[PDB]
Parts: structure tokens; C-alpha cells; sequence
């Protein structure tokens, strides 16, 4: 295309006559570029995907729901049952009878202590304690301030006291199983706890007060020591009453021992008959404390008749004994016996002396050294 | 009579014996272990077997130190020198005895058989023959006993144990005291305290007489004669003396008990005159042979069924009063 | 005078010989009697100078005065090429047939080559040349060449038979061998003339021998087309 | 140029074998287009000049004029000073002195006539003249008014007046030679002209008035008259005083025109003393108006002593005469003489006298018959 | 003596000629005429030559229209009648009188010799023997003319002439007069006037001798003694009558001048008692020979060194008042 090309830029300048053959190839150059076509704009384009997938899944996980509790759970009670059928031997705490060696002080009114012997007029170890005992024991009570609202014992705790009610209101309760229950109440009277006073256990109700109040209480071990400590002095005074005895003094320490635990005791006023004439002799007597006068009506002396008075045969005093021929006879009583002044004496039953030694005259007999001496002494003169 | 040869015989051996308590004799190391029955709610016993004689023994553990608190420590100081000192048929036995820094062994001899409560509780109550034959036994002892001045204290159903032969072996001597005179501490079981005791007017051999009272009682009738649910009524009841007695209790039997649960000393069978033969002669054991059952020929009426490792202190403690022993 | 001798430039373009024998045979076809008018094969020139050599001598002295003439037909070039175009036909008053040298430079240049020829052949003493004007055309067919036409009623050749080929382009030649050739002799085996002796015009031919090389042909390719769009 | 131009590019398409030919085409000839840098600009500054010259002399010179000066310088020049010079008479007009017959007013104050007279006082012509001429003359003065610029004498000019200033301003000018210097004013002060009062002469120099003022005048042949006419009047005067006085009758005329020549006049007041006794007698008087008293104090009668008081020897009157002893005799004056009333007398020196006509007593002896009377006259009693 | 002869005889003489003036004496016809010699600012004097004798003589024409003007016209008809009486050899002479149309000729005498103030201002000042000897010639005429009550006054240099002879010959009697009494016209020359003239006090004969004063001061010194450049300052000296003598002049020359230049007319020379002789007698002149002076018989001691045609009128004009001539 060399030839034709230049030849076709002449043909042009022949027939155009350009003064200028630079400047016309620049034209005629660019307008044979021109000529050639042609110029496309851009077409639009757009995208489409497609596509197929064939896959088969055996294997899935699947997981649901979730856990919620309201509330915690019992656990369950156990199947085993256990039943329980021993009691425990009880045992209060021990002490030296024998006095030690004289080594409590709370006041209290006549009123007050009056009172105190009322409530106490029922309780067996009150009951048929002697006049001294019982004093030493209300001596021994400490009064015990309780404001309102106040428990005075609590079921299931452990007692030490028994209590006596001077002032105020008190609401009783006792729980059994889950349930307790207001039982009763107590409005300026009563008493509780007197298990207390025999040994330690639990307490079986709950006392609360209701009101500002007072009341009276008493320690075991203070209790059982004043008890204790007053029968074995009891017991060693009677039992040398008896072994000052010549009619006894055969007797052995155990046989002496049987006779203090049953023997009994009598006071008597000045001038009070003892032994009256004529009844029947059932037991003798053994004063340990003032005089005797025994008096005899002389008419039982003869055949029907005669003095018919009083006369004094013998006249006892601190550790005699009179009544001895209950012991050893059964007629009625020869004479009368009559208190002189003041009397405290000792006095044993014949039948029941029997039964715990046999009779009298063996035990007499026992020294046979002093056989005769003791039959003059009880059949004899003087 | 030979009662008065054994008795005689037996104070010499006692007396030998309680004047002079045989104290650790044998050695811990001669003695196994086994079994471990012994907790319940206080001290510690363990079975074990001998070594040459290999023999079965019911060895009690008492820590020197655990001692010093609980109710007491010579209740039991005292326990040991009695279970020593004496011995009789009916009686359990202090087999061997030692101590050292363990201290305080006690080497019981061990009757594989029965509880008297269990049995007793179980066919509710044991005809007057099957009564009586446990009732001779527990007479005998107590003659036994109270010939040595000691009082047993606690007679009851749970403290006593069949053998293996069908007899009574007593057990328990945790209230036995010897007492020449009188005696104060209230103790015992509920059911089983004399009036005495309750009342605290001090008292000796007649408070088992009155327990063994209420012990055959409650034999022959299955319940105690003064039972009630608070402790409080029952020493009312004990103390009123007044008994109520099953409508099949022979004429016998309820005179001798009205004799055994006398409140009245003067009146009490054991505490007379005779003592012991008020019972021994009275007309409910007439059919006994007190010879026979001593014994232990006569034949029983029921034939009864048949842990840890703890170590000294290598070192001994309250040694330094528990000599005695 | 008769001229037995000729300078010859002999056409050695081969699209020049090629197209005239195209012509030949188109007017043969037409006419087949005009056979023996057509100049043979091979014979193809154009004559610069005719001349008399009447013996060996003459012929020798023909041969001499042929390379005497090179440098002068050299130096009349001035290190330009002489091209001949050969475009159209002609006729001298219808009895001879002739290719038509195109006007332009080269007439002029041709012309002096020819009066200098002459006068170097005349200085040798050579009767050469004519009086009458050089006018160069290159013959195809002459009608004396076949007597027997006359005789049979062919006396001109009709411009009829050559009409397509009036304004043909039979194509350039360069100036390079010039012949010295005889009119009588018989004629070489390719057609050409029996030739005494050649020279070559050509250095050959460039200004410069070394190759430019071929920065030339740029000339002949732009002189081309200019003369295609004339 | 056409195949040359397509011969660059179809060189540069072989060399370089473009893959398109019409896009090379475009940019060959575009950086053809593009090649040219023919187009050039040239600022030429440049310095051009001729190296030699040659240099030769010129005779020429040039000259310039001051500035005219104009100066004057007052210049003194004396010609053959001679001290030759012959003198020409003066002449004054003639006048018949001898009183013609009785046959001049200008007014003027006190304060006017009183400064004339001062103007005056110093002028010799003026300077002696007795009371009486100088009045006429002042009489005769005329007024002459002058305005300023006015030429009062001029140099040169004849002169007839003399001239008093009154009032105004004066220059004085005075030419000598061809030089006229403004030598001096008058301010209401001065007098000129004298000469003019003697005879005619050129005035010596001009002056002129420079504002109104006044001049007092006087004219040569008015104040010749006067003054002429006044002398001829009293030398008739005095000549006959003396010719009707006996002692100089023998005197001829000439002889008593020589004595009227020189002879003095004074006035006295009365009472005044003319003549004191003992005085040295010089002079004789002629009393022409009033009397005299001759006294004398008689004590020079005697030999020491008398009198001493005052006695009228004589009396006389108009034409009598006094103190002719002088004339005689060279005593001491005898009697003293006093004015009675106003006294006018012509006094005559004795020693003047006698030079003049010799001594008197030969005077009085030329008339013989007449000596004897004379002498007596003399000498005599009365 | 003689000098009262003389003087006698000369009164005689002059009154006679004085009181019958000789009018027209000689005829104008007997007198040719020569030079002309007679203008400076007055008067045509012109020298002329006698017929007969063939003397020489100075006439003077004075037209008789020409009067009239001027400043008189008796100051001359006076002054004609005055030179024809009188006759002294130191005094010029009117030799011929006439008059008739062209009228009033004066036919002077003529000394062909020098002017005395040529003389005097060429060679400054005489000697006082030359002086004195010109001086006596003027005393002498002056007591001449005072004889006849003639004054002359116009005493100086300029009208004295000096004759062939060396003698004075005194000219112009322009102010001479015959005064007997006293005259009154101020004339002169200021250098020589005298006060009274001056100051208008009346004068005669004393006047000329003041001027001899002053004509004897110049000859022997040079110059006057009230000299002054002006007129006025002149007179003033003149009366003040001071005067100041030079060196040279002698004692005698002093006291004569002092006397001669008296302003004091009571002691001034020739006013005296003996008049002229005051001055012929001093001691000045004492070697004067006054008769020999007279008779010109002494020698003088300096011999000095020797136009157009008018007509008369045909008639007689001012005739008619110059009657007397």
C-alpha cells in the first residue's frame, strides 16, 4: 500500500495546488485516518450466576430445650425404720454422807415462807420430810427475778432446779413431735421441775413468763446435801441410842442398822401420857430427851380392892428405855407412863423388831455370861 | 450346811483378792482383734482372740484420759477391783486386766448368745416355770453378794445376758459398791429404784430384793409394776407401794412379790430375820433345786442365737493416779 | 549513405519485451498475413547512432571509439540514471510499427549521448550519424520485412489493430549496456543482433560504490507514484 | 520540493516498517511541522566611534565689557591764584542831605518791633544808632509775604533790600563756579542782605522759602535818607549849641565842625550827678534841655573845717555850659553839679579838644578886644 | 614861608578859574586821532595828536545823549569844572574843553608810562624809601587840593599812574568835590573807604587822609590792612580799627600808619590842630625833602617802561542843559 498511498496524497496536491505541501499532508493524513470506522461505545453488561448442587447428608446433630427448676428438692427420706427399746440407768451426783466438817442465806418473810410450805405440802420428797429438814431446805430456796417474755426452763434443756411460783403470770408449753402446743398457764401459783431433784434430764416443757415475776428455786445438788446430810446425822444419833442399850449390846452393827431404818419418833409435851395401864404392850420406848414418870394404880395388888390412886414405881431419864416387857411377854401394860416436862422418844414395835432380829430373849441369851444379869435386869426387883 | 463352806470359802477368796486387786496382768500383745461391737453411746468395746489358748474375749477400751470427765472416775476404779475380787457362776468375768499410757483394758470373758431384754420383750412375757428358773439364779447371786457386803444396783432385764446354755450372766457393774453399813447415791433405773432411794433415807442389801421383785414381776406380766409414761408417777406409784397384779398370776407368786415390794422394812422378804431362805423356802420356788441350778444342770428354757484400729501414746498419762488398777 | 552498423541500447526489461510480444500477437490474431513484418524475438532495442564500417579495421575502429565514448556518456549523466519510458505507439507514415519513448528530461539527455557518439566515431574516422533529427522509437514491425504484402494488398498498417494498446504502459528501461552491433550479420541465437562489442555506462551504476544501502529505492518509489498520478 | 518531501518519509516507513503507513504519515509530518526553528530575534546595542583626531592651535581671543559706572566727585581746582586783582569804585545814590521839607507806615506790634530790634543788635550799620533813628528805621521796615517754594534773593540778581526774618523756613544756597551747594537754613531766625544797604552789588547767594512765611524789609535808599537826613539834622544841631556859646566865638566854622564831629550827648534823670566835686575835671558840658544845679560843700574855705553841708554857687538852663575850668586850668573839680530834672548836655573831652584846636586859651585871646571880658568871664566872681 | 605863598597864590588861581570855568576852549578840527585805547566797561577814550605843536594827549568822549543814565550826570559836569581849576604837578591836567552835538570832549594830558598797581602787584611790595617817596607826592597834593576845599576820595593803586619821569600823576576825579562844611555820598573802594563814610556820619578832608593810611600800608606791605574775601567782613574790620602790621615794617612806618589809621577823628593825622604837618614832620618822613619832592627834582627809583571813526550828529542835542561846560 506504499505506492497507492503516496499516490493518492499527489493525485490531491495536483489538483489542489497547496502553496504548502507540509501542511497539507498533516490534513490530508489525518483526514484519510478519519475516514476509516468505526468507533463502538461499550455495550451494558450484566452478571447471572446459576448453579446445582446434588449432595445427600445421612449425619446431623440435633439439640433442644433447655432446664429450668423452680425450687430446690427434699431428699428422700430413708427406707430403714430403727426402733429403740433401752433405758439409760439414771444417776445423781454422789456425796460423803458423813458430815464433813460445818464449812446459803436467802431472807424470806413469814409470809413468804408460809406460803412456800403450802406449795410444797404435796411434792412426794416434801412430803414427808421433818420439821427441821424442811426449814433447812427453804433456807437453801434463792429467789430468782424474771421480766416478762422471759423463759424460766426450756423443753429438752437440762434441770438443775425446782421452782416455786411467788409473783406473777407464766404460759406453760409442750412440743410433741412438730407441734406445740399452749397447754396451760399459771397465774401467781404453782411449781415445776421437781424431777430436777433427783438427777439431771431434760426438761419436759417449756416455760415462758407473761409478766414480771418471782420465783422461789432450788438447787439438786444443795437439795440432795441437806437431805443426806440430815438422815445419816439422824441415823448416827439413833443408832447410839441403841447401843447405849444393855439389852442390845449383843446386837451386831447390821442387826443395829435394820432397827434405825424403821425405827420412829414421838415428841410428847410435859404431863401427856406415853403408856396408859391395861392396854396392850405392842412396842417399847427409848427417851432421848427429858424424863419419864411411870406411875401405877396399887389395886392389882390382892384380891378386889385398895389404894386405887397413883404411885411413882421408876422414873426415867436420857437414854432409858421403859416398855421393855412388850419384848419379852404379852400381858397388858403393868403401868402408866407419863412425859415429864419435854419428851423425845424412840419407838419400835415389838412385832416388827421380831421380824427383822426374832425374838427378844434370844438375842439375850446370845452372851451367855450376861444371860442371868439381863433376866434379873427385865424380871428382876428394881 | 455347805452354804455356809462356800460362803465362808468365798469371803477367804474375796476378801484375799479385794485386799490385794490383781493388776495388769496380762500383755495387749497376746491378744488379736476382731470384730469391733461396742459403741451404742459411751466407751469403747471391741471382740478379740487369744493367742496360744485362742480364746474369745470381750475387751472394753477406757482411754487413762477420756476418764476425769463424764459423771465420775472411781465408779469405775471401783468397778475394776470388784469385777476382780469375785466370782460366781452368774457372774460375768474379768478375764484380764492392764493399762500403760493406753491404760485401762478391761479383758471381759464373752458368751456368744442373747439379750435378756430382747428375748423377755419379743414373747412378751415367760411362764412361772420359765420365771422362776431365771428368778433362782439371780437369788443365788445376790445371797452371793451380799455374803461379800456388795450391792449390785441396777437389776434389770437389759442387764442381764443368756448364755449360751440357756443360763443367766449378769453384766454391768457400773452401780456395785461393797457397803458395810449404809449407802446414799441415787442411782439405778427408773422403773427398778426402791423407795429408799427415791427418798433418800439411805439403805443397803434390801434394795435388790425389792429390783429382783420387780424384775420377776415384770417377767411373769411382760410390763414393770409401777410403769407409767412420766418418770415423776412412777416414783409416786413406788413410793404408795400399792401393786395391781394380772389376773393369770398364781396365788404363789403374788404372795411372794407383796413380800418382795414391801415399802415396810420390817416386812420385806430378804431383809428379815432369815434373810435370803424367806425367799429360798417360799412356797413359788418350792419346785426348785437351788443345788441343781448353781450347778447349772437343770435345763434352760430357751437355748438363745449363736471398726478401726486405734494405738497407745507411747508414751503413759494419767498414770499419775490410776495406779491403782 | 547506407549504414551497415548501429549503437544499440538493447531493451532488457523483460515487461517491455513481454508486452510488445502481447501486441505482436494481438494484431496477428487479427490479421495472421502479417506474420513476417513483426521484428523477431530477441531484437528489441533502440538505435542511438548508425554508422558504416567497411572492413576489419573499420570494425576494430568502431570497437575502439565505443569505449572512448563511456566516460563521455559518464560525464553527460552528471550521477543520474538514464530512464526511458516506453508508453504508447506510433507509426512512420504506416509502414513501420514503433513502441513510443515517452517525453520528458531524458529526451534531452539521450540526444546529447547521441551527438556525442557521433562526433567520437567521426573523430576516428567513422562516416556515422544522419542529418535528419534523432527521434528514438523502439520498432515492433516494419512492413518492407514481408515483400509478398504489397503484392497481396496490405500497403499500411491499420491503426484498427493496435487501438487497445494506444496508451499502454510497456515499462522503463535504465541506461546501462550500449552495443555496437551489425545490421547484416547473422543474428545471435537469442534473436539479438550480432554484436562487435559492448560497453556498460554503469559504476553500476551509483555515485558511490559502497551500498547506501537501498536508501535509494526510496527516490524510485516516490518518483513512481508521482508519475502514476500524473 | 514535492518529491523530496515524500522521499523522508518513505526512507523513514523502510526503515522502520510501521504497521499502519497513514498513521506514520500523520506523525512524520506533524514533527516536520513541528521542526522548523527558523523564526529569530536580534537587539543590537553597540558602540561606535572615531579613534584619532588632530589638534591645531588658534591665535583667536575674546573679550567682554563691563558695566557702566556712574561717579561723582566733588573736586577743587585753583588757576594761577593771583591775589591781583584791580578794585572798582562803589558809589551809593546822592542825596540832599540839608532836611528838603517835611514832605512811610507799616504797622507793627510791640513783640514784633522788640524782635527787629534783637534781629538787629549785632548788624553793624545798625549796632551804634541812637534810640531815635533806629525807631524811624524799624518804621520804615515793610512787610513781605512769602509762600513756600518762593525764591526770596537769587545769586546773582542786583540788591536794594535788606531782610529780617518774621516767620518760616529758609534754604540757603550758595554756586561757586558750576557746583550749587545747599549750605544752611533759617527756621523763623535770621537776617540777610546787609551789603544792600550800602550800595547796589550782586547778591552772594539764593535763598528760598520752604513754607509760608513772613520777611521784614528794608530798602538801601529809604534807610540812607533816614539815617543822613537824621546826622545833618543834629550836626545843625550841635553846631549851634556851641556858635551861640561866647567862648568859642572865635572859632571858625571848620574849627567848630570838628568838635561837632566827635562831641558826646547824655541824658541824666534828675537829681542824678553829672560833675563831682574833687573829681579830676576831663570834659566840659553845653546844656541844650533842662537845668543843672552846681553845689559845693564849703570847707575848702578856710584852713580845716565848716560848712560840710551843701550851697548853690550856679544855676543854669538850655545853652548854658558847665566845668569850662577844665579847658583852662588841670585842678581838681571845685563843686560838684547835679541834673534838676531831666537833663540832656553835649559832654566834650578836654584833652580831644585841645588836640583839635590847640589849647583854649589861645582861642580865647584871638579876638583881643574881647580878652579881657573873657578872662573875666573865666576868673571872675559870678 | 613860601608854602603860605604858594597855597595863597593858588586859591587865587583856582577861585578865579573855579567861579568862570573855561568852557569850549579848543576846536576838534586841531586834534587828528591815533590809537584807541579807552573802553573797558565805560567811557571811548582814544589817544590823538596836536596840529601845530603836534602834541599827544588823551581825549575822552563822552556823548552827550550817553549821559543822562547811568548813575549821574554832575558827578561829571562837576568833575569838568574841577580839572580845569585847578593845576599841581602831581595831578593830571585838562589841556582842551569842548562840546557842540557830539558834546563833552575831554582833552586830557598824556604820560605815556605805567600803572601803579602793576607796578605794586609785579613785584609784591616797595621798599619803605620808595614808598615814603611815592607817599610825599600824595601829602603834598592833598594839602594842595584841601587848600581849596577839594576832597578827592578815590585814593588807591589802581588811580595812581607812574610818568615817564618815575613821578606820580593821580587820575579819575570821578567823586572829587569842593566841600566846605560836610558831605554826605558813600563812595570810594572798599578797601579804602573810611569808617564815617562807612557808617553815615558826615565827612571832609579827613577821609582822604585815612586812605593814605591805607595806600601807605599796601605799598610797603602788599596788601591792605582790612583785607577780606568779603565786603561786609571788610567794613567791619575797618571800624573795629584794628590792625595788625607784618614783621618788616619799621617803628616809625608803625606810629605813623597808627595815626594815619585812626578811627578816632580827635587823634587822627592831618584832623589835628596842625593839620598836614603832623605828617610832614614825623619822624617817618624825616628824610623827605619836601621842595625837591615838589619840584620833582629827586630821583624817582622805578622809570616805567614807554578803533574807529565816530561823528558828530550835525546838530546839537542835550545842549540844552550842558550849557555850563
Amino acid at each position: 500500500g506504499l505506492t497507492e498511498l503516496l499516490q493518492g496524497y499527489t493525485v490531491e496536491v495536483l489538483r489542489q495546488q497547496p502553496p504548502d505541501l507540509v501542511d497539507f499532508a498533516v490534513e490530508y493524513f489525518t483526514r484519510l485516518r478519519e475516514a476509516r470506522r468505526q468507533e463502538s461505545d461499550t455495550f451494558i453488561v450484566s452478571p447471572t450466576t446459576f448453579h446445582t448442587q446434588e449432595s445427600s447428608a445421612v449425619p446431623v446433630i440435633e439439640e433442644d430445650g433447655e432446664s429450668d427448676s423452680d425450687s430446690e428438692d427434699a431428699d428422700l427420706e430413708v427406707p430403714v425404720p430403727s426402733k429403740f427399746t433401752r433405758r439409760v440407768s439414771v444417776c445423781a451426783e454422789t456425796f460423803n454422807p458423813d458430815e464433813e466438817e460445818e464449812d446459803v442465806v436467802h431472807p424470806k418473810t413469814d409470809e413468804q415462807r408460809c406460803r412456800l410450805q403450802e406449795a410444797c405440802k404435796d411434792i412426794l420428797l416434801f412430803k414427808n420430810l421433818d420439821q427441821e429438814q424442811l426449814s433447812q431446805v427453804l433456807d437453801a430456796m434463792f429467789e430468782k427475778i424474771v421480766k416478762t417474755d422471759e423463759h424460766v426452763i426450756d423443753q429438752g434443756d437440762d434441770g438443775d432446779n425446782f421452782y416455786v411460783i411467788e409473783r406473777g403470770t407464766y404460759d406453760i408449753l409442750v412440743t410433741k413431735d412438730n407441734q406445740t402446743r399452749s397447754v396451760g398457764q399459771y397465774d401467781n401459783r404453782g411449781s415445776f421441775g421437781e424431777l430436777a431433784l433427783m438427777y439431771n434430764t431434760p426438761r419436759a416443757a417449756t416455760i415462758i413468763a407473761t409478766s414480771e415475776g418471782s420465783l422461789w428455786g432450788l438447787d439438786r445438788v444443795t437439795f440432795r446435801r441437806i437431805i443426806v446430810k440430815n438422815n445419816a446425822k439422824k441415823r448416827k444419833m439413833f443408832e447410839s441410842f441403841i447401843e447405849s442399850v444393855p439389852l442390845f449390846k449383843s446386837l451386831e452393827m447390821s442387826e443395829r442398822m435394820k432397827i434405825v431404818d424403821v425405827i420412829g419418833e414421838k415428841i410428847y409435851k410435859d404431863g401427856e401420857r406415853i403408856i396408859a395401864q391395861g392396854e396392850k404392850a405392842d412396842s417399847f420406848y427409848i427417851i432421848e430427851s427429858g424424863e419419864v414418870s411411870i406411875l401405877i394404880r396399887s389395886k392389882t395388888k390382892s384380891n378386889k380392892n385398895g389404894g386405887n390412886q397413883e404411885v411413882e414405881i421408876a422414873h426415867c431419864h436420857k437414854g432409858q428405855y421403859f416398855g421393855e416387857l412388850a419384848l419379852v411377854t404379852n400381858k397388858p401394860r403393868a403401868a402408866s407412863a407419863y412425859a415429864v416436862g419435854d419428851v423425845k422418844c424412840l419407838v419400835m414395835d415389838v412385832q416388827a423388831f421380831e421380824r427383822l432380829l426374832g425374838p427378844c430373849m434370844d438375842i439375850m441369851k446370845r452372851n451367855i455370861s450376861h444371860y442371868e444379869e439381863q433376866l434379873v435386869k427385865m424380871f428382876g426387883s428394881n | 450346811e455347805s452354804v455356809k463352806e462356800f460362803l465362808a470359802k468365798a469371803k477367804e477368796d474375796f476378801l484375799k483378792k479385794w485386799e490385794t486387786p490383781s493388776q495388769n496382768t496380762a500383755q495387749l500383745d497376746q491378744f488379736d482383734r476382731i470384730k469391733t461391737l461396742g459403741t451404742g453411746s459411751f466407751g469403747r468395746v471391741m471382740l478379740v482372740k487369744h493367742k496360744e489358748s485362742g480364746n474369745h474375749y470381750a475387751m472394753k477400751i477406757l482411754d487413762k484420759q477420756k476418764v476425769v470427765k463424764l459423771k465420775q472416775i472411781e465408779h469405775t476404779l471401783n468397778e475394776k477391783r470388784i469385777l476382780q475380787a469375785v466370782n460366781f457362776p452368774f457372774l460375768v468375768k474379768l478375764e484380764f486386766s492392764f493399762k500403760d499410757n493406753s491404760n485401762l483394758y478391761m479383758v471381759m470373758e464373752y458368751v456368744a448368745g442373747g439379750e435378756m431384754f430382747s428375748h423377755l420383750r419379743r414373747i412378751g412375757r415367760f411362764s412361772e416355770p420359765h420365771a422362776r428358773f431365771y428368778a433362782a439364779q439371780i437369788v443365788l447371786t445376790f445371797e452371793y453378794l451380799h455374803s461379800l457386803d456388795l450391792i449390785y444396783r441396777d437389776l434389770k432385764p437389759e442387764n442381764l445376758l443368756i448364755d449360751q446354755q440357756g443360763y443367766i450372766q449378769v453384766t454391768d457393774f457400773g452401780f456395785a459398791k461393797r457397803v458395810k453399813g449404809r449407802t446414799w447415791t441415787l442411782c439405778g433405773t427408773p422403773e427398778y429404784l426402791a423407795p429408799e432411794i427415791i427418798l433418800s433415807k439411805g439403805y443397803n442389801k434390801a434394795v435388790d430384793w425389792w429390783a429382783l421383785g420387780v424384775l420377776i414381776y415384770e417377767m411373769a406380766a411382760g410390763y414393770p409394776p409401777f410403769f407409767a409414761d412420766q418418770p415423776i408417777q412412777i416414783y409416786e406409784k413406788i413410793v404408795s407401794g400399792k401393786v395391781r397384779f394380772p389376773s393369770h398370776f398364781s396365788s404363789d407368786l403374788k404372795d411372794l412379790l407383796r413380800n418382795l415390794l414391801q415399802v415396810d422394812l420390817t416386812k420385806r422378804f430378804g431383809n428379815l430375820k432369815n434373810g435370803v431362805n424367806d425367799i429360798k423356802n417360799h412356797k413359788w420356788f418350792a419346785t426348785t433345786d437351788w443345788i441343781a441350778i448353781y450347778q447349772r444342770k437343770v435345763e434352760a428354757p430357751f437355748i438363745p442365737k449363736f471398726e478401726e484400729e486405734i494405738r497407745v501414746s507411747i508414751n503413759e498419762k494419767c498414770g499419775k493416779e490410776f495406779t491403782e488398777f | 549513405y547506407q549504414p551497415n552498423y548501429f549503437l544499440s541500447i538493447p531493451i532488457t526489461n523483460k515487461k517491455i519485451t513481454a508486452g510488445i510480444k502481447v501486441l505482436q500477437n494481438s494484431i496477428l490474431r487479427q490479421d495472421n498475413r502479417l506474420t513476417k513484418a513483426m521484428v523477431g524475438d530477441g531484437s528489441f532495442h533502440i538505435t542511438l547512432l548508425v554508422m558504416q564500417l567497411l572492413n576489419e579495421d573499420e570494425v576494430n575502429i568502431g570497437t575502439d571509439a565505443l569505449l572512448e565514448l563511456k566516460p563521455f556518456v559518464e560525464e553527460i549523466l552528471e550521477g543520474k540514471h538514464l530512464t526511458l519510458p516506453f508508453h504508447g505507439i506510433g507509426t512512420f507514415q504506416g509502414q513501420v510499427g514503433f513502441v513510443k519513448l515517452a517525453d520528458g528530461d531524458h529526451v534531452s539527455a539521450l540526444l546529447e549521448i547521441a551527438e556525442t557518439a557521433k562526433r567520437t566515431f567521426q573523430e576516428k574516422g567513422i562516416l556515422a550519424g544522419e542529418s535528419r533529427t534523432f527521434k528514438p522509437h523502439l520498432t515492433f514491425m516494419k512492413l518492407s520485412k514481408a515483400p509478398m504484402l504489397w503484392k497481396k494488398g496490405v500497403r499500411k498498417i491499420e491503426p484498427g489493430l493496435y487501438e487497445q494498446f494506444i496508451d499502454h504502459r510497456f515499462g522503463e528501461e535504465i541506461l546501462y549496456q550500449i552495443d555496437l552491433c551489425s545490421m547484416l550479420k547473422k543474428k545471435q541465437s537469442n534473436g539479438y543482433y550480432h554484436c562487435e562489442s559492448s560497453i556498460v555506462i554503469g559504476e553500476k551504476d551509483r555515485k558511490e560504490p559502497e551500498d547506501a544501502e537501498l536508501v535509494r529505492l526510496s527516490k524510485r518509489l516516490v518518483e513512481n507514484a508521482v508519475l502514476k498520478a500524473v
